[PDB]
């Protein structure tokens, strides 16, 4: 890889610089280089990895949605404009799929296998579910049902671990549950499952806030608010 | 807007 | 080029799709392909070209500024963190310079030479001034003074044309003057020139609004507000 | 913020 000649510490340092400069494509490249050094990531390093690709793929998804909406309208009294909209949507889609494939490959080589602590293992399985979910969002062929099940299977293993090993207010446990509920609602055609999961997740975290130190769980509160937002939109 | 994290 | 096999009309169509999806790097690639077909750009096509590279280079500049600020602080009681900040700032800087070189090459081959109508000629000379200005913003070696003068020379020729051929409320004439005043203030160490130019530009456009149709000059009003904003900040 | 266009 192009990052093979750079020191691991320098990759991590430059990923944090790229984060400050909102250069997320660079940030993702540096963290991919860091993973490929073969050592496990620390808690802070896992966050750099996930934030980088979340933002890269986030922009691709938003652009794919714009184009796919234009494409849908073109297939409704709509004038034939030729192949250009489909071509450009496919271009963006193929690039999106390539980023998802890259992330999934990294998790498979060798983040998931080497993760023993529950936090890291749930973290990486959540990521695996997310990037299979993004592949599902654009899937339309024979593989859609298989891609959906790959996301479910990853999310479910993460869920089983998080309930056995983590407290209900753990931010990774909460964020896994948020995204699995989003999976149920938007991908798996299971809005009732999505709603039940978001509600029990929110309720069980509320009941456990009393154990927590002030100012130590700002991320958990943010996620609980996202659960509450989704429930308000869904009910 | 459905939110994820 | 990679766009050589695509029809000119399809490039223009896909540039407008990329604009709607805020994929400005793609937008710039499509419009570069369109220019390289060898035909002149229409008024609408010139706007697609300038908006695309304005946004690409705009992000690079913002990121360069973040990194250069971190670098400056590192050279103030500051701990030696090694070469990584300079390396990453140089990486972003070199990429920025490559985009500016690409734009300047397109203007030189062959947009400026083939432009006869005043609007297009002033438009392309403004662009030439802008991208030499962006090279000046990061220049620190022997070439800085030469790069500054290349921007001045381009802006000045545009200015001479716009005053002879265009009305004071023409949006291209106004935007040229705005950016030349920014050049004076931020690049050429000439704040008094910047202020005088912004004031006479604003005043002469105000006195000519009476000739204009309602709702036909929203872009001119926006630029006049930007002139007013700069003057408020500068005085 | 100095503005350009
Ligand atoms: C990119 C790294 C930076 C910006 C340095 O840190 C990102 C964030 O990293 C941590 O927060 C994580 C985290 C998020 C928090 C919810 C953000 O919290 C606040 C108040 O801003 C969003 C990020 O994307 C990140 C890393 C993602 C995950 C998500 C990843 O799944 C694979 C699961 C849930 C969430 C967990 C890991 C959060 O703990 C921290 O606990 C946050 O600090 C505070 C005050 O809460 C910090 O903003
Ligand atoms: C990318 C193309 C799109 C979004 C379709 O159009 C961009 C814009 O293109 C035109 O506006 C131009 C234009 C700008 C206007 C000031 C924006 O006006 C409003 C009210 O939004 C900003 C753009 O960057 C653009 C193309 C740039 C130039 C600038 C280029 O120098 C080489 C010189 C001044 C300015 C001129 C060319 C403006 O005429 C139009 O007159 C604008 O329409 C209105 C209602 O004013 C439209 O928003
Ligand atoms: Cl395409
Ligand atoms: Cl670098
Ligand atoms: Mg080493
Ligand atoms: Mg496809
Ligand atoms: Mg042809
Ligand atoms: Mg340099």
């Amino acid at each position: 890889g192009a990052m093979g000649s750079m020191e691991r510490a320098s990759l991590i340092q430059k990923a944090k610089l790229a984060e400050q400069a909102e250069r997320y494509e660079d940030m993702a490249a540096f963290m991919k280089g860091a993973v490929e050094k073969g050592e496990e990531l620390s808690c802070e390093e896992r966050n750099l990895l996930s934030v980088a690709y979340k933002n890269v793929v986030g922009g691709q998804r938003a652009a794919w949605r714009v184009l796919s909406s234009i494409e849908q309208k073109s297939n409704e009294g709509s004038e034939e404009k030729g192949p250009e909209v489909r071509e450009y949507r496919e271009k963006v889609e193929t690039e999106l799929q390539g980023v998802c494939d890259t992330v999934l490959g990294l998790l498979d080589s060798h983040l998931i296998k080497e993760a023993g602590d529950a936090e890291s293992r749930v973290f990486y399985l959540k990521m695996k579910g997310d990037y299979y979910r993004y592949l599902a969002e654009v899937a339309t062929g024979d593989d859609k049902k298989r891609i959906i099940d790959s996301a479910r299977s990853a999310y479910q293993e993460a869920m089983d671990i998080s309930k056995k090993e983590m407290p209900p207010t753990n931010p990774i446990r909460l964020g896994l549950a948020l995204n699995f509920s989003v999976f149920h609602y938007e991908i798996a055609n299971s809005p009732e499952e999505a709603i039940s999961l978001a509600k029990t997740t929110f309720d069980e975290a509320m009941a456990d806030l009393h154990t927590l130190s002030e100012d130590s769980y700002k991320d958990s509160t943010l996620i609980m608010q996202l659960l509450r937002d989704n429930l308000t939109l869904w009910t | 807007m459905t939110m994820s994290v």
